[PDB]
C-alpha cells in the first residue's frame, strides 16, 4: 500500500490515529499501530490487515 | 467466518467478476465520480470495480476492503497501479476516518454484514457530506430465486425487500436518491427444450431472474449535519 | 403575452408526438426515482403531462403539479388527465411559484435546457425541494450528443448546451449534491437493418445507434441539501 | 386545481403568500377565481381550474 493512501486510515476499534512502522518499501512489509489502543495491524505483501483484533 | 466462507471463492474470484460485471458495469457507470475522487469498495472480491472506476471515471484513490486475506492478495495481483490499494477489514468497523471518502461501492456483499444497519451508519460516517453509497445486490426479497441461497451459505444473510433497503438507508441518515433493477442481458438463456438445468426448473424462471428482476441497486447520499 | 414554438406544438399534436418519443427513455428514469406513495412531485415543462400520470400510476404520488410556460400545453395536459390529484399550472422556470422546502421531488424531461438562466432555475429547484428530495434532470440536447447540436437551428429559444461535467458542476454550484449521472439508451425506437439506410432522418445505422444507444438521454440526479 | 394543493403555492415574484378568491368551485376543485399577491398585489387568474402563475411581464 502507498504510504500516502494511509492518511485516512484509522484504528478499526475506536477510529483513532495510527502510527506507521516500515520494514520493506509503496509499503510492502511493516505495521500500523493504534495510538490509543496499542493494537498492531500488520502490513504483509503490501496489504494491511485492519480487522478488529478478535477477527 | 468470512475468510472460511470466501477463501474457496478466492481459489473463482474471476468467475464472480465475469458474472457480476453483467450488471455491475451499468451501476458503476451511474456513479457521479469526479476525476481524482477517493472510493472505498466494500467486499472487493477481485477488485474489478475499482479498476473499472479508475479506467472509465478517473478516480484518484481506491481502497478495496475484504474480510478474506486471499481475496485481497488476488485483487492486488490483478491490479497494475498503486493508486488502488487493498486491505483486510470487516463491514462492522470501517477503518477510515469520518468524512474522508467521496463514494462507497458494494456489489454482492452487503447482505453478508453481521449488523447491516450498523454497516450503513459506518458508511454514512466515512462518506463526506454529498458523497454516495452504491449498494448493488442479487440476494433480496423480490428475487424469489435467491431465497434458497441461504441453504448453501454458513453466514447469516440479510434478506431485505426494495422498501426495506430504502427504509434502512434513511434510518442510517442516508438520503435515497435512486433505486432500480438492472437486468442481466448477457447470460445465455437456453431454449425451453434444454430445461431443467442444474439451477432452473423452467426457462420462465431463468428469464424472470435475469431479464426481469436482475440486480437491485439502491443509491444513498450522505447528508451534512442537520437538526433532529 | 408572446407566442412561441411551444404554443404551436400544443395546437398541432406535437405534445403527443413528444410524449411517444420521450417515453422511450423517460420510463427508465421515472422507474428509478425514489418517489414514495403520497409524495408531492413537480414536473417542470410538463408538455402532455405524461410523466405525472406515470408517477401516479406506478408510484402512487399524492399530489402532482405540472408546470409549463405554454397555456395551451397545460390545457392539453389537463384534458389528457382524468384525476384531480394531478394539477396543472402556467409558470416560468425563472421563478417557481412554490414555497421553500415544499416539494418531495422535481422531474424535468427535455425542457431544462430552455431555461433563460439555468443556474437560477437550479437554485429555485434546490429552494423548493425538501432536504433529501431529488431533482431528475433528463435531456437529449447536450455537448457529447453531437447529433443534437443541429436542434438549435430549428428553434428560436437560446438553449444551454452543457457537457456531462458541466451539468454536475452546475448542480453543485446551485447547492445540489450529485447522486447519479447516467446515459439512458432508447431500446424502443426502431433502428432498421444497415441496408435500409439512408433513411429520412439518418445517413447510416452507425449514426442512429450512436445517438440512441451510445449517447441516449442524459440523466443527472440532484439531491437537495439541508 | 384543488384548493388543498394551493397550500404550497406562492407569488412567483417574491415568494410571498397568495390570497385566494373563488368565483366557481366544485368541492375542493377551484374552477374560476384568482390568486392575489399579498405584497405585490399581482393578480394570477385561475381559468377553468388552471392557475396562470407566470410573472405579470409574461402575460
Ligand atoms: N463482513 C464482511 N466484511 C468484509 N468482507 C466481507 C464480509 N462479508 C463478506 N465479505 C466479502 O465480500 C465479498 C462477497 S462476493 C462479491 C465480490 C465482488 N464485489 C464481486 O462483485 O464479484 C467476498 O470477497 C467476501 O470475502
Ligand atoms: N422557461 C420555461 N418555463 C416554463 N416552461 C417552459 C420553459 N421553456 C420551455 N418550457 C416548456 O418545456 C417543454 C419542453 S418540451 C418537453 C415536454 C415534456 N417534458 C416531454 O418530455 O415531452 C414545453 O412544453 C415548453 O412549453
Amino acid at each position: 500500500m502507498k504510504e500516502s493512501l494511509m492518511d485516512i486510515l484509522c484504528d478499526p476499534l475506536d477510529k483513532s490515529e495510527l502510527e506507521l512502522e516500515v520494514d520493506e518499501r509503496e509499503i510492502i512489509e511493516g505495521r500500523l499501530i493504534g495510538t490509543v489502543t496499542g493494537e498492531v495491524y500488520p502490513i504483509e505483501d503490501g496489504i494491511p490487515n485492519l480487522l478488529p483484533p478478535d477477527m | 467466518s468470512v475468510r472460511d466462507e470466501f477463501d474457496a471463492w478466492a481459489a473463482r474470484d474471476k468467475g464472480m467478476e465475469d458474472r457480476h460485471w453483467h450488471t455491475a458495469k451499468h451501476a458503476l457507470a451511474r456513479m457521479p465520480v469526479e476525476e481524482g475522487d477517493t472510493v472505498v469498495d466494500l467486499g472487493t472480491g477481485s477488485g474489478y470495480a475499482l479498476r473499472a472506476l479508475r479506467d472509465t471515471k478517473g478516480i484518484g484513490r481506491g481502497f478495496g476492503l475484504d474480510g478474506s486475506p486471499e481475496m485481497v492478495q488476488n485483487a492486488r495481483a490483478y491490479t497494475d497501479t498503486d493508486d488502488l490499494s487493498f486491505l483486510v477489514g470487516d463491514f462492522d468497523d470501517l477503518p477510515f476516518d469520518d468524512d474522508s471518502v467521496d463514494h462507497v461501492w458494494s456489489m454482492e456483499a452487503f447482505y453478508y454484514a453481521a449488523d447491516p444497519h450498523h454497516t450503513l451508519e459506518e458508511i454514512a460516517r466515512i462518506l463526506k457530506p454529498g458523497g454516495t453509497f452504491y449498494c448493488a445486490v442479487n440476494y433480496y426479497e423480490e428475487n424469489v430465486h435467491s431465497h434458497e441461497w441461504q441453504e448453501h451459505i454458513s453466514i447469516d444473510m440479510t434478506r431485505w425487500s426494495h422498501a426495506e433497503y430504502r427504509e434502512a438507508f434513511r434510518d442510517a441518515g442516508l438520503h435515497v436518491a435512486e433505486q432500480d433493477s438492472i437486468a442481466d442481458l448477457d447470460i445465455d438463456i437456453p431454449a425451453a427444450t434444454e430445461f431443467p438445468t442444474d439451477d432452473w426448473e423452467t426457462r420462465e424462471a431463468m428469464v424472470e431472474r435475469y431479464r426481469t428482476f436482475g440486480t437491485l441497486l439502491t443509491v444513498g447520499v450522505a447528508p451534512h449535519h442537520h437538526h433532529h
